[PDB]
């Protein structure tokens, strides 16, 4: 009955090619955390990696200055009575 | 034979489901060490504790019922499986620290769940 | 409920499958009763296939879920067996296997959840 | 379907007034042993005092010589199913 989401994505700090964004972690055994990214405007398209469930937060980096990116993270977690799941993604836009 | 078979029936199927309705309500307020699945550990640690001394005390005790209570109800109570993917998981998130205590707690916990109820028998009786 | 069943069934039949085990087994083996530690390596191993597998498998609907984990592998393992024995035997002052069936079932389990898991993984 | 009583009871070594007795265990995991005598004959009464479960000798040393005695020795073993339970006994008697 505990939400798996994390919550407050918000960018942290930025260079005009990466971004450091960080979350609140979700009430529950986080195994990783999947940050998927791409442009906002159509098609580029969308990357992801994971990062530990220890961490909070993630650096994008390698994009194009002064462009719009889509950043939605969402958890790989252990529960009682679905095991290893997947939440739903939370998610932010910014421009670079 | 079967009537032994209808006693780990009943025994198990009351205990599963109340571990089942204990896991689902419980587990979830305290990921760490999740709190359902220790307490059936402990009650069953601790019931089975006093059976140690009630069984001896009562040696003619139809087996029906001893069948019933140990590998019926406590046996499906209790939970080594569970424990094990709850700690398997603390071990995958790099939660050392709480993979450990929990184990701990779980084992010591029940041992001395196990020691209390038969040494509470073994006083009230004799 | 329906899926109270699926506990019920699965767990019978995995309480079933422990006492089988136990009685024919454990009497071999007095410091470790091999009935009773196999059961929950194996439990400890279907969960560990499970974990992998329902993972790369949302959406198989939590009924069959429900039944093979807390209720088969519930069923079939056991901690109050294993607490007793390790009481009995710090009460018969064998310490050495009391400790010994600690690590054994402990680490034993989790070796088998994690080799379930990632020979599941490990295959796709 | 494994014996819980022990085999081999005997008197080891003997004195007019006390006696050592060793016991084979029974392949089961003995928590104690109980070791019982008293005068064969008529009255006694019977005594009873335990050993450790890692313990397969005992002594008895307030004995009368010249007396016929009866010594048994059984078990309090743990096993599946029925937990804790007593043994029977195993039986010598034994003069002096
Ligand atoms: C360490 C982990 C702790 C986890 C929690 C569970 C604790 C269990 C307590 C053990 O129970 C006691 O064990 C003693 C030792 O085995 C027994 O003494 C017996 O031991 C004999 C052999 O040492 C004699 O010394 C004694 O007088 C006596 O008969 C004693 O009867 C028994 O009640
Ligand atoms: C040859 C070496 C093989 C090592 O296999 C392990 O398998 C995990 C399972 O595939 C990997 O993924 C894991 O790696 C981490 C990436 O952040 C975790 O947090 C994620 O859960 C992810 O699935 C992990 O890297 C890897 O070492
Ligand atoms: C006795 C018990 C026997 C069984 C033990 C199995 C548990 C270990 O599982 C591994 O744990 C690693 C560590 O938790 C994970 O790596 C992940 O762990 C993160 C921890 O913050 C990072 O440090 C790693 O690089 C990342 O790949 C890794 O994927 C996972 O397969
Ligand atoms: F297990
Ligand atoms: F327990
Ligand atoms: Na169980």
């Amino acid at each position: 009955s505990v939400s798996s989401v994390p919550t407050k994505l918000e960018v942290v700090a930025a260079t005009p090619t990466s971004l450091l964004i960080s979350w609140d972690a979700p009430a529950v055994t986080v195994v990783h955390y999947v940050i998927t990214y791409g442009e906002t405007g159509g098609n580029s398209p969308v990357q992801e990696f994971t990062v530990p469930g220890s961490k909070s937060t993630a650096t994008i980096s390698g994009l194009k200055p002064g462009v719009d990116y889509t950043i939605t993270v969402y958890t790989m977690y252990y529960s009682y009575s679905d095991l290893y799941s997947y939440s739903s993604p939370i998610s932010i836009n910014y421009r670079t | 034979m079967i009537k032994s078979l209808f006693a780990v029936i009943i025994g198990g199927s009351v205990g599963c489901t109340l571990r089942w309705l204990l896991s689902t309500k419980f587990n979830s307020l305290f990921p760490n060490l999740p709190p359902g699945t220790l307490v059936v550990n402990l009650l069953a640690g601790l019931i089975i504790g006093t059976m140690l001394a009630y069984f001896l005390r009562q040696p003619h005790l139809d087996p029906f019922w001893k069948l019933m209570i140990t590998t019926g109800l406590c046996g499906g109570l209790s939970t080594f499986s569970t424990f094990s993917v709850e700690v398997f998981a603390l071990l995958q998130a790099g939660n050392y620290i709480w993979a450990l205590t929990s184990v701990l707690v779980h084992v010591i916990g029940s041992l001395i769940m196990t020691a209390l109820g038969f040494f509470i028998i073994t006083i009230l009786f004799a």
